[PDB]
This record gives structure tokens, C-alpha cells and sequence, in this order.
């Protein structure tokens, strides 16, 4: 499971600023890698977090908790 | 609508990756955080790209490459680590 | 009031894992100002987050409370 | 000690940064306050220090300039307009 390279070249394209932009076949590969981990991540730190707190499942609130360290791993 | 589009296609590979995740955990994610984190990872591209962008061009380049991409992974040992293996593993194919 | 370049040169040098890495004149004392305006964000926030909270003065509880933020700013 | 030298040097600046906020804005920061954002404005100088490298040689140069600088100012617009102002300041003189 993972993301396909057309929908993580869209969601790039998306936010380019310049039209000239464009992005390589091997940098569209890892981009498609990175964003895998960086899901998958938020979801094991949520899951931490739930543990740590004895909660039954993860909430947003687990959630939130786990977003600002992660975003600066990021 | 265009990036509702997107966005939906993001929310499903996060479905699918959460679920990865609950299983290997035996740990659940409410359908909240499901779409919390799916959200994030939208939002988390327009960072990705602006960056990758500037990077691009302050090596005066116009086309994104793997260099900038493991930049992007700079922050953290691991994760340049992990990045730099699947790049390897990538030019090998 | 402010950060002297001499500072800042052996704070930069301190990190750099090559020793060919130098740092142009302009780039140091653009450094300069970086440094200042870091500062002042964190101290700025950290009343803000007082007066929010109604306390006396910024305690560390206050303060810790921005710097994720902070961090993800710069 | 070296970079205990650094360290009270930087916490010396750091002190009388925050007086002057704490006159401006009509409150006071505790010892322990102040300590903290030293410290964590030392941390902050290993971040820059290793972006700035990194953002060097990306460009394949081995010298820092403001153009490597800018880009560690890259992430909030008032920033990168407030550093985009100053470097223009130093240019001139």
C-alpha cells in the first residue's frame, strides 16, 4: 500500500509557483516514499500517544498532541 | 472539483495506510484522526513542493531532483537515512 | 543591543562538519539579525502567552508553550 | 571553557534582548525565562549553522552567502521580508 506517483505529482504542481517546474522520474519515486513515512509516522506517534494515556483507540486529540514535533521532523 | 479530487485520493491512500498501522498495532484510529491526518498530509505537499521548488532553483535548476529531495529529509538522521536508502534502491531500477 | 559577528562566527563554526565551510562578511551579518529577531520572537510570544493567561510575568510555562510554533517558523 | 564561553556570551545577549521587551511591552520574564531562551537560542545556531552548510554545497559552493540565508528564512513570508529587507540594508553599505 502507498501513494501513486500521478496523484504526488499532481498535489506538487499544485503549489509550484513557476510553470517551468518539473520534477524528475527518480525525485517523483522518493516523494511518493516520503510521504508513505511521513503518513505512517503521524500514525505510529498517535498510537504512542494513545498507549501513553491509556486510551482505547487514537483521537484527534492524541493526535494533536504528537503534530507539533512532528512537523518539525518534516 | 479539482483538488477535491486530490484530496480524496490523498484521504484513501491515508485509510489505507492507518489500517496498515491499526493492525500491526492492534490499536484503532477513530475516523476523525483518519481524515485529521489526511488533511495534514495535503497540506504537508504545498511544503514539500514550495520547498523542493526553491531548492531546485537555488542550485539553478528547473527540474526538481532526488538531491532535493533528501534535503527535504535533512532534519532528522533516520529519515535521511531511510530517504537515502530508497534513493539508492530507486537508481538501481 | 544586539549579537556581535565575532559571536556568531564561532557559534556557525562550532557546527560546520567541514572545514573548508566559511561564511561570506554580508551573510555573517545578515546572521546577525536572524539571531535578533529569533530572540525577540521568542520573548514577544512569551508575553503574548502571559497576557493570554493572565499571569505576572513570562515563566518557563509560558514560554514552552510557543516554541513549538516558534521552531516550525524557523 | 569554549563553549561555555559561547553559551554566557550568547545568554548575555539573550538577557538584554529581553530587558528591553520586558520595557516595551510592560512584563517581566523570570531568571529561569531567559535561561531558556538561551538556551534554546544556542540549540537554534546548530540548526542554522548545518542548514546553511548544507544549502552551501547544494549550490555547490563552500562559502555561505545570503542567498543561504534567505533560504533559512524561507518558511514565513514576514520573515523572509523582514531578512529580504536587512540584506538589501547590508548590501548598501
Amino acid at each position: 500500500s502507498g501513494f501513486r506517483k500521478e496523484l504526488v505529482s499532481r498535489l506538487l504542481h499544485l503549489h509550484f509557483k513557476d510553470d517551468k517546474t518539473k520534477v524528475s522520474g527518480d525525485a517523483l519515486q522518493l516523494m511518493v516514499e516520503l510521504l508513505k513515512v511521513f503518513v505512517v509516522e503521524a500514525a505510529v506517534r498517535g498510537v504512542r500517544q494513545a498507549q501513553a494515556e491509556d486510551a482505547l483507540r487514537v483521537d484527534v486529540d492524541q493526535l494533536e498532541k504528537v503534530l507539533p514535533q512532528l512537523l518539525l521532523d518534516f | 472539483s479539482y483538488q477535491q479530487r486530490l484530496k480524496a485520493a490523498v484521504h484513501y491512500t491515508v485509510g489505507c495506510l492507518c489500517e496498515e498501522v491499526a493492525l500491526d498495532k492492534a490499536m484503532q484510529f477513530s475516523k476523525q484522526t483518519i481524515a485529521a491526518i489526511s488533511e495534514l498530509t495535503f497540506r504537508q505537499c504545498e511544503n514539500f513542493a514550495k520547498d523542493l521548488e526553491m531548492f531546485a532553483r537555488h542550485a539553478k535548476r528547473t527540474t526538481i531532483n532526488t538531491e532535493d529531495v533528501k534535503l527535504l529529509a535533512r532534519r532528522s538522521n533516520s529519515l535521511l537515512k531511510y530517504i537515502t536508502d530508497k534513493s539508492e534502491e530507486i537508481a538501481q531500477a
